[PDB]
């Protein structure tokens, strides 16, 4: 949820988890709510499908074994996490989201294949 | 290559007498690729069971089958006059399909 | 030694039938002018084609048990019906017509309602002979679709321009394309292919000749449900499309009259200029070449008998005349000059000009669809279409093939014959040596 | 429905070639059907001769090279026809011959398996004496 | 789309199962023809995951289970299962024991969860 | 949700948790119900995943049981009390327990990321 | 308006026809 | 549907007489209803179709 | 709504048996409601005597054997009636007896649990002097 | 029942009142609510005299 949207990434990252969407519990308006609910369900399921294919099935913060290419960003850790917000970061790496998604999927495939190989 | 044999070479029963016709295979048909036929005298074979225990349309529900490894059985509840005749056991799990010898059911 | 292992995403599929949604082109309602086929609501917009060639996969296709064609039939009928709900209802002119009797038009007079319920206006309108049935000089008549249904005018903005309509599939399903040349539509297919969306099937409705359709790859293909049965229509597919040019060379006048509050009924007033019969031109050389190829292909399936095309027997104009839609004006052409020959071959090589009769009380679908009234088009109309197939009907030394005959579905069976709706089952259990939970 | 009829009954001298015909009424095409040829001895069990499946002809090892199976599907006049032609007849061929067709359209019917299938429609049969 | 390697034998296809991996997807007549499809696809996917989760996998493309391979399900050895058999052929062969295998996997995961809880004491 | 053994006490019922699985008037009644069921299932899993229990029927957590929720011993809770009675007893502290579970799982994720440096 | 003469009544009314102009007397 | 063991009386409020007593029978009385008159259906046309 | 009225003030000689009757106007049935009997001594606090809950009657250990709780639900003439009979009256029984009915329909109301409930509706009260 | 707001601190967002789609959706919804509210009402076609 968009709270702490002006906080630099490092400061917000701790606040990404202070509130984690917890504790939720044929007229003109009939179609609106139904279409909205179906679209929201589909979008949430798509987000989990991406999040699951990378091995992060139920993790808010998920570490990965993919090394950070420098072509994606030459900026250092402190220059990313101290003077940059999440919108600015996702705009900076807006051209490498598809590639990073593919690399995450490939890395999880490699890890799962290696795990199955070890069990044999 | 797989030789299928039928338990009761001939059998004797009357109306209302349920008969279990058994069949055994040279190998293990784990896919249940076994079919059952009936041949009335002077007529062509009729298919009753395919895939172990599945019934064709137009075949009485009294005919039923069971599949267990190498053992395949055919049960005829409430045997009737038209049911009398030679019954065959076929496997199509491996080439070529092979037929059992026979099980004649007579009054 | 071996342990169960569960795989998600295995290439396992089954035959199934589901609802296929639409995906029209980016033009929406043809740059936003309402199409009867509601093609801006085909929300999916088709940007890119994703296909996969299923290697070493043979799938059995039976185009006569396709549910895609029936879904197309129902969707087209529903789209046609829903476009006529907003439009004017023409119950006021199921009225006795004082038609001047001794061209196919008739000058008729009738008392018609005005915007005021109290008053009535006498109206003069030119009604075609095909839309008029005698009531049983100045004989009295009535509209043909008076004792069956209540007609509805066509909305002026609604356009009957068939633009491609794609049948795409939901997630978890796939469409199998045959991609196999000279496919009879019934049998094994070697290069089956998986597509998300079908090609553009234009909802072109026609009776004896299939126009603007998809044309075959390597040869003329003959598709019938049952060749021995003579009640099963023979669908012929073309390698190459004969070109037909259909015109109505008479400038016509639409003079809208007010038959109620905000309800304007558009009638044909008169012809400014010469009175000219409508016609469709088909080159004799190309038509006879293609018809010779069709005759040879029919000889292949019919025991090398001499193939005799003879003109349709007769009946309703819809049944026994080439019906189509030029620019919102519906034509009913005589194809007797086209289908008249015996092979095993008329030697003419010039243009074949076939008479056509325009109608206005339209019943495209034989009772299942609504009955409409098509308002006249002002100027002269010219439409340039390519014919890509024929619908024949053999009747029981030689075999005779009357043209026409069939259901409405047969127009789209040359389009949806190679597509098969398939349900994907992604769970799979196989034995492997993992041993760990 | 579906009805299979064979070519009567023939009695021929040994060494001749006999052609049995199989005319399948109710079969839309042999692309979605497979004709399986089986022979029944006068007192013994049924044997399997050969088949045409997806327009491919094959016979069991016992009958390889000694039998010919051909088929043509719907025409204007005739239904799909299948022909069984035995060559070099001997006294051991004094058996009834049957023609069978099964629907190989859907892969999950269970009536067929990798081209080795059950027998669903049975013809009248041509007893051959020699 | 999951249907790419479909004539390939299971051994060769299983490599290409993860190559695709579904990597990226990033009241008129057509009004209901899309909503019904959406709901059906969503609930079918949720059923597939609900089956997948009950076996302990819950987000693994190739999931390893501790259930021994009963011989009644298939007497075919691993090499002739994975070298001359495609996925449709295999699932047709084991089409009669899918429900039993599902039940055995659910029971096995229940047993493993009970053992894990017992060890935690 | 498995009714049956619902009059059974918690100790006996917890064992009996088992294999979970294996326009017209009726036109909208089916669709609305299906969408509501999907949204409820995805909310149950949404809660269950936030606590690290995704894909687990019986999930253990590192949250100590406060006595303010109940000072009833393990035997008293699990030997003479059914699930409905228990959830009525602790019906006031479900939101607080949900918050504590989410906070505990957040702390565990932070510690796991820290240990990986 | 009906011109009438579970005991039935034989009512007479003149009512519409397929044509809007013409009316048919109905019993 | 008919009751199992006996006749059951179900009313929303017995004391109130504006509430309809509903009787359920565990035995079903059989009613035979007939209209013995040969009737003629003649269909006139009141409009288009 | 719901209104409860009771028998009335009575004066009894010690050793006698007194019956207090409670008629519930607004209770559809005592299957869904529960009648709880409460006594209030002059100046002192309220006590609990006994109840009928789900047509099962019980009394507090102090009053066991010295009291009967009886009830009948709706009839055509009268609303549901609950009766409180105190056998073997002694001077300690001088208290304003009360009648209560609590809705036990839904288990998640909170007014009740395991047959021990808070009292929602209160009768007028019948002072008894002895 | 409750507002459930939150203040985005240090967040600057550009607003264009004249390209808002919420107002267009409001217009369409209001027009549809008037349109459906008059369907089950008298037709008053006799009044055009
Ligand atoms: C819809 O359908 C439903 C069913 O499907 C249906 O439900 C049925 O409803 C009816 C009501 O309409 C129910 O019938 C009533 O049930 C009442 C409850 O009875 C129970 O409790 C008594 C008392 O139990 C205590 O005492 C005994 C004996 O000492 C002990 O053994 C008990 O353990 C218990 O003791 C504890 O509690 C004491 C305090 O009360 C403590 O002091 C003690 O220490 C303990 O802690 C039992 O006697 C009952 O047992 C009966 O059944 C068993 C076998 O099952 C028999 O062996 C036994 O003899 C009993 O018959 C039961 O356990 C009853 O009170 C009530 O009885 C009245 O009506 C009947 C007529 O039916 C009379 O004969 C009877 O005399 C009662 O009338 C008195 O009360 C009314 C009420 O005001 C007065 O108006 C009347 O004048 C009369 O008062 C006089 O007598 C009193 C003593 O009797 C006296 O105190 C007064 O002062 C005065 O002198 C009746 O039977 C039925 O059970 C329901 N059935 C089911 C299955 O639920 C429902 O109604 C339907 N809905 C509608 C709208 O129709
Ligand atoms: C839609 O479109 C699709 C495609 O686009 C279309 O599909 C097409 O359908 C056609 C049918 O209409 C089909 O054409 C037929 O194909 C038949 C199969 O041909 C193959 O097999 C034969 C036999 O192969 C045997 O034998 C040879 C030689 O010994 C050997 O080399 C083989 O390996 C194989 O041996 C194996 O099997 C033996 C058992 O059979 C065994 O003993 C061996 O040991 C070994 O195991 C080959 O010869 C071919 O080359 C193919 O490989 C084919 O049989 C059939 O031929 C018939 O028709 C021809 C005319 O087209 C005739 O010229 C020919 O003689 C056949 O006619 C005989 O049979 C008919 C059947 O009733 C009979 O009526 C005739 O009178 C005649 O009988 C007489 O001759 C035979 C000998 O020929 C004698 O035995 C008799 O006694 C009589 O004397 C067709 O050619 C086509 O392939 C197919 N195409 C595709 C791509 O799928 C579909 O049909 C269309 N849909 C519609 C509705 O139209
Ligand atoms: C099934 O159907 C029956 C019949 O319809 C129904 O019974 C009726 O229940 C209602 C309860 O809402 C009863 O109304 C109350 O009755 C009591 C006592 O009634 C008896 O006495 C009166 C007077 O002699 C008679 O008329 C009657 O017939 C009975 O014999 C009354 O005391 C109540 O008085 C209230 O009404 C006043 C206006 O009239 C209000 O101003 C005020 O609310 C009164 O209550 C106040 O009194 C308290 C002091 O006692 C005071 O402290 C409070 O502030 C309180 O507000 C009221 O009239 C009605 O009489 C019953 N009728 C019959 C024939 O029995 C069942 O309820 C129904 N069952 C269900 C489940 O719905
Ligand atoms: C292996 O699995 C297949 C899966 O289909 C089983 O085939 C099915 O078998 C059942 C049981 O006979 C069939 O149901 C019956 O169908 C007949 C049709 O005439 C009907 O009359 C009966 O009342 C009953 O419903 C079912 O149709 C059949 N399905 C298919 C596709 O064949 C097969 O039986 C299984 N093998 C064993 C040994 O159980
Ligand atoms: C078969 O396809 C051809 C072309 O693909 C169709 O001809 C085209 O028809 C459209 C409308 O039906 C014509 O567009 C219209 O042109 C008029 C006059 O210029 C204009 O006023 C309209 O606003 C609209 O733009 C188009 O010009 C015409 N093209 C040609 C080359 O003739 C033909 O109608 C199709 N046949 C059938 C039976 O649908
Ligand atoms: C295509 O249409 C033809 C003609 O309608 C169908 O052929 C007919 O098939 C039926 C079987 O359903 C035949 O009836 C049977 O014929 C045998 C031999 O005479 C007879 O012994 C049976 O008692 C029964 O009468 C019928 O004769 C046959 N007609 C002709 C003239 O061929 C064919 O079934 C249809 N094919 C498809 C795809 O369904
Ligand atoms: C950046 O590095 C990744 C590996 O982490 C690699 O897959 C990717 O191709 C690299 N980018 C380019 C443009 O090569
Ligand atoms: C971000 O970069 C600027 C560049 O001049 C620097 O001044 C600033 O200190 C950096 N942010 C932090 C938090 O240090
Ligand atoms: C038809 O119209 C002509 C003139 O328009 C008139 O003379 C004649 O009487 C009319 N016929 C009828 C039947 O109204
Ligand atoms: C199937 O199509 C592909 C390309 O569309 C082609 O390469 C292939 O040759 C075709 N199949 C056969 C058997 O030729
Ligand atoms: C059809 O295909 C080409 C034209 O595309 C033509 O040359 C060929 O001869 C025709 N095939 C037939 C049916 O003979
Ligand atoms: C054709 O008819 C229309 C109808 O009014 C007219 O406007 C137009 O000028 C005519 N065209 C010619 C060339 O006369
Ligand atoms: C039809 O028109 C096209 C182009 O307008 C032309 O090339 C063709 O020759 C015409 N055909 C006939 C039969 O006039
Ligand atoms: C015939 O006209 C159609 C109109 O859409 C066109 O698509 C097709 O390409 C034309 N035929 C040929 C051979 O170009
Ligand atoms: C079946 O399994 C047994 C082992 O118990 C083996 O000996 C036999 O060869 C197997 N048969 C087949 C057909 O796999
Ligand atoms: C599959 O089995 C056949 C016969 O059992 C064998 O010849 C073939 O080699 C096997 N597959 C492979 C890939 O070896
Ligand atoms: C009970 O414990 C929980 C966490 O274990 C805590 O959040 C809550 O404040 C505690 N309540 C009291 C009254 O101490
Ligand atoms: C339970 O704990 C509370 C305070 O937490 C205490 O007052 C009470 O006595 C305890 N009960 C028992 C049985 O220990
Ligand atoms: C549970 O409590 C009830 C009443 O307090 C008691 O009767 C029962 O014995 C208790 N359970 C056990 C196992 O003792
Ligand atoms: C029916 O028509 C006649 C004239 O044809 C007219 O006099 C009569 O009034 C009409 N019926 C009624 C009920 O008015
Ligand atoms: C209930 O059972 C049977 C009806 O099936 C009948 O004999 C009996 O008397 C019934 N009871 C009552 C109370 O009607
Ligand atoms: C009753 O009358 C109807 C009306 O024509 C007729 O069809 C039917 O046969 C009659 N039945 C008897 C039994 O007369």
């Amino acid at each position: 949820f968009l709270g702490a949207a002006g906080s630099t990434m490092g400061a917000a990252s701790i606040t990404l988890t202070v509130q984690a969407r917890q504790l939720l519990s044929l007229t003109v308006w009939g179609i609106k709510q139904l279409q909205a609910r179906v679209l929201a369900v589909e979008r949430y399921l798509q987000d989990q499908k991406f999040l699951g294919l990378w091995g992060c099935s139920g993790k808010i913060i998920c570490c990965t074994a993919v090394p950070w290419n420098s072509s994606w960003s030459n900026k250092t850790f402190e220059e990313i996490w101290n003077n940059m917000t999440w919108i600015e970061w996702e705009r900076e790496i807006s051209n490498y989201t598809s590639q990073i998604y593919d690399i995450l999927t490939i890395s999880q495939t490699q890890q799962e294949k290696n795990e199955k190989d070890l069990l044999e | 290559d797989i030789q299928m044999t039928q338990s009761p070479s001939t059998l004797s029963a009357s109306t209302g007498d349920t008969v279990r016709i058994s069949c055994r295979a040279s190998q293990s048909i784990t896919g249940n690729w076994v079919a059952w036929y009936q041949q009335r005298p002077g007529k062509a074979p009729r298919l009753l069971i395919y895939r172990g225990a599945a019934l064709l349309g137009g075949v009485p529900s009294r005919f039923r089958g069971s599949a267990a490894g190498t053992d395949f059985t055919l049960t005829i509840g409430n045997l009737q006059a038209e049911d009398f005749g030679t019954f065959y056991c076929q496997q199509y799990d491996t080439y070529p399909g092979t037929f059992g010898q026979g099980t004649k059911v007579e009054v | 030694n071996l342990w169960v292992t569960v795989y998600y995403g295995v290439p396992v599929w089954r035959d199934a039938d589901t609802t296929l949604f639409c995906a029209s082109d980016a033009k929406a309602h043809e740059t936003e002018v309402h199409n009867v086929w509601a093609t801006h609501a085909c929300v999916p917009t088709d940007p890119n084609p994703q296909e996969m060639h299923l290697k070493n996969v043979t799938e059995n296709f039976n185009m006569w048990k396709n549910n895609m064609v029936e879904q197309m039939q129902e969707d087209v009928i529903s789209l046609w019906d829903q476009s006529l709900k907003p439009c004017v209802k023409l119950t006021p002119l199921c009225v006795t017509l004082n038609c001047t009797s001794a061209d196919d038009v008739r000058n008729c007079s009738f008392n018609m309602t005005t915007e005021l319920r109290d008053k009535q206006q006498k109206v003069y309108a030119l009604f075609y002979k095909l839309d008029i049935v005698p009531i049983d000089n100045f004989s009295e008549y009535r509209l043909i679709n008076c004792n069956t249904s209540v007609i509805k005018q066509a909305c002026p903005k609604v356009s009957f321009d068939p633009i491609p309509i794609h049948y795409c599939t939901p997630a978890g399903y796939a469409i199998l394309r045959c991609n196999d040349k000279k496919f009879n539509g019934t049998g094994p297919c070697k290069n089956v292919s998986s597509v998300q969306c079908t090609h553009g099937i234009k909802p072109v409705v026609s009776t004896q000749l299939l126009l603007n359709g998809s044309l075959a790859e390597e040869g003329i293909i003959i598709r019938s449900e049952n060749l021995t049965n003579n009640a099963k229509t023979i669908i012929v597919h073309f390698n190459e499309s004969v070109k037909i040019n259909c015109t109505r060379p008479s400038n016509n006048t639409r003079t809208g009259i007010h038959i109620g509050p905000g309800q304007v009924f558009y009638k044909t007033g008169d012809i400014i200029g010469d009175i000219r019969k409508a016609y469709c031109n088909i080159s004799g050389a190309q038509w006879h070449k293609v018809l010779g190829r069709v005759a040879n292909k029919l000889k292949e399936h019919f025991n090398n008998k001499t193939i005799v095309f003879k003109p349709s027997s007769g009946g309703d104009p819809e049944i026994t005349m080439h019906h189509f839609n030029c620019r919102g004006e519906f034509f009913y052409c005589n194809t007797t000059k086209l289908f008249n020959s015996t092979w095993g071959e008329t030697r003419d090589n010039g243009t074949i000009t076939i008479p056509c009769r325009i109608k206005q009380i339209i019943n495209m679908w034989q009772g299942v669809g609504q009955a409409m009234y098509a308002p006249p088009i002002k100027g002269v109309i010219k439409c340039l279409s390519n014919i890509t197939g024929i619908l024949l009907t053999r009747d029981g030394n030689n075999e005779t093939f009357r043209p026409g005959g069939g259901n409405i579905k047969d127009n789209w069976r040359n389009e949806l014959y190679k597509y098969k709706v398939v349900q994907i089952e992604p769970l799979g259990i196989a034995p492997t040596k993992c041993k760990r939970r | 429905q579906i009805h299979l009829v064979q070519s009567g009954t023939e009695v021929k001298k040994p060494g001749s070639s006999v052609t049995v015909s199989c005319k399948a009424y109710g079969v839309n095409t042999f692309g979605l059907y497979a004709v399986n040829w089986v022979r029944q001895a006068p007192g013994q069990s049924l044997e399997y001769i050969g088949q045409i499946w997806r327009w491919k002809s094959s016979a069991s090892h016992h009958f390889r090279g000694r039998v010919l199976i051909s088929a043509v599907d719907l025409t204007g006049s005739s239904p799909p026809i299948s022909s069984l032609e035995i060559k070099n007849l001997t006294s051991d061929d004094t058996a009834v011959y049957f023609c069978t067709t099964t629907s190989t359209y859907d892969r999950w019917s269970g009536l067929h398996h990798d081209g080795v299938m059950a027998f669903s429609s049975w013809g009248q049969g041509t007893l051959i004496s020699v």
